[PDB]
């Protein structure tokens, strides 16, 4: 159980994180113009209103913990079960700390003006101290949680406050939300991921479903409440970038916080609203080796994954599967090396929406094949919310195809590959 | 889920207790057991664990002296305090966590003081 305002506290905690900071470039590049990136701002968090509630529902149906491995084994099968653990433990949490630590890099570099050559050094670097410090048991990784936690609130809102005081904001600052250089139809999907990057996260609303002391009367109200707070947080912070800055501006820098901040602060308000965003970045790396670390315990002790008894070793000494975090680590170093920030960050949503939309359609199916199911949560409109979720998921999936090839075949390769070791896994028994 | 220790209690400097601690209504065999130290006024340190597949840690200031053994058959863990020292007084609990992030499970714990 879970007060209702702690639950909408740490659904805003979880939410918001380094990806308002940096994937303005983004918004702005694709969409061009200062009310396209707004409008697609606005669309994620409706998008990702609606599947919160969707994924809440099944989550309050199966509270067991696991999340979407539980919820995908139970409805289509445990191939599908399997299928997004390994997709989480080989694409989602490798992709994430990489695109977290060349992102902390790039920050990084600009604060302290070196060399561009030396992000990849850095990235990795960073990486590699934040999964030998949560190699050193759960202290450290809390603490270090909580004080980024607390910490990454200060840069959103001084720089909030800030822009929306700043000399010469105005609706004036909101136009032509169209450039005809930059076609609305094509350019609305890359900065509609641009932005769901930003709201990723999201998902754990449905294992916090299970936990809550009385779902379906506080459940509906603090997600909608959760979730609309970080929309007007995300919206708030856009309308500040571009009082301070144009959109052209936005997508001409790899760090549109740090200008912004240099143009609000000047002297040292700008250093330290950067430390802020660089302190932001480390503790969501954090919490994404936290997060992945959990995974390859899970895919091991039901003896999915090869050599799952390496994979499920304990250290004795911090009672802690390491192995699969040595795995992570590699994977997220390849993914560094050879690998961007943007690029990243567009994998991890295409296959993370993916199984998301999985996870819709897996509702819905339940909703037909199971109606006797005790249901502590219904979702508010049945025909209507799931319908916009998966419909939101479907246009994202199928976007990133037709516009990024290359990243697709990427996720779908690596799922591809994730398939036969299931086969041989099951085969073998571990 | 029940942890019931024994075998600790006042003891002559360089004797040796062993703490059994019998565990019921848990996966013993899954659980990585382990014996912590909580001295007044402090919080509690970890003193030896033993992961389910049997591999050991022990505390610096223990290490060489205290043997910590697991036996599935009985679910019991064992502690063997070998040449005990007078700083070692202080109260020993028996944990049962299965993984770092899992629940915690404590005994009642048990006080052990070295007289000499």
């Amino acid at each position: 159980e879970v007060s209702g305002i702690t639950a909408l506290t740490v659904v805003v905690g979880t939410v918001i994180g380094a990806g308002i900071f940096f994937k303005p470039t983004a918004v702005y590049g694709a969409a061009g113009a200062p009310g396209l990136g707004l409008l697609a701002w606005f669309v994620a968090g409706i998008i990702t209103i609606a599947g919160g509630l969707t994924v809440a529902e099944i989550g309050t149906i199966y509270p067991q913990t696991g999340g979407m491995m539980i919820y995908l084994e139970k409805v289509y099968g445990r191939w599908l079960g399997f299928l997004v653990g390994w997709a989480q433990m080989v694409i989602y949490y490798p992709a994430n700390i990489a695109a977290l630590a060349i992102i902390f890099a790039t920050q990084f570099v600009n604060l302290f003006a070196l060399s561009d050559s030396t992000i990849v050094p850095t990235a990795i670097l960073t990486s590699i101290f934040l999964m030998g410090v949560n190699f050193l048991g759960t202290k450290y990784s809390g603490w270090i949680q909580t004080l980024a936690t607390i910490l990454k609130l200060i840069p959103l809102v001084v720089i909030i406050v800030a822009g929306l005081l700043y000399p010469g904001g105005g609706v004036i600052r909101l136009v032509p939300f169209s450039v005809e250089t930059h076609p609305v139809l094509t350019s609305f999907g890359s900065a509609l991921i641009a932005t769901l990057f930003a709201y990723d996260g999201w998902i754990n609303v449905g294992t916090l479903a299970g936990e809550m002391k009385n779902p379906g009367k506080m459940l509906p109200k603090v997600i909608i409440g959760g979730l609309s707070i970080v929309m007007a947080v995300y919206l708030l912070t856009n309308i500040a970038y571009l009082f301070v800055l144009d959109s052209s501006q936005l997508a001409g820098t790899d760090t549109p916080a740090a200008l912004v901040a240099s143009h609000l602060f000047e002297g040292i308000g700008s250093k330290l609203v950067t430390i802020g965003i660089l302190i932001s970045v480390f503790g969501g790396i954090n919490g994404y080796i936290i997060s992945g670390l959990r995974v390859p315990y899970a895919l091991a002790t039901q003896k999915m994954l090869p050599f799952s008894d390496w994979f499920a070793r304990i250290n004795p000494k911090t009672n802690l599967p390491i192995n699969g975090g040595l795995v992570m680590l590699g994977i997220a170093i390849v993914m560094i090396l050879t690998g961007q920030f943007n690029q990243l960050t567009d994998l991890i949503v295409f296959v993370i929406w993916f199984f998301i939309t999985l996870t819709f359609i897996a509702v819905i199916i339940l909703r037909k094949t199971q109606p006797d199911i005790e249901r502590p949560y219904r979702v508010p409109f049945y025909p209507v919310i799931p319908l916009i979720a998966i419909i939101g998921g479907l246009y994202i999936i199928f976007n990133t195809l037709i516009v990024q090839p290359k990243n697709a075949f990427i996720g779908i390769l690596l799922t591809l590959i994730g398939i036969p070791i299931y086969f041989y896994c099951k085969k073998k028994y571990g | 889920v029940q942890l019931v220790e024994s075998g600790g209690g006042l003891v002559q400097a360089g004797g040796s207790l062993r703490l059994s601690c019998a565990a019921s209504g848990i996966a013993f065999s899954r659980m990585s057991m382990a014996w912590y130290r909580q001295d007044p006024g402090k919080q509690r340190a970890l003193v030896a664990r033993i992961t389910n597949d049997g591999s050991t840690y022990y505390d610096d200031s223990v290490k060489g002296r205290f043997t910590i053994s697991r036996d599935n058959a009985k679910n019991t863990v064992h502690l063997q305090m070998n040449s005990l020292k007078p700083e070692d007084t202080a109260v020993y609990y028996c944990n049962a966590q299965l993984v770092a992030w899992s629940e915690n499970y404590w005994g009642q714990g048990t006080q052990v003081t070295v007289s000499s």
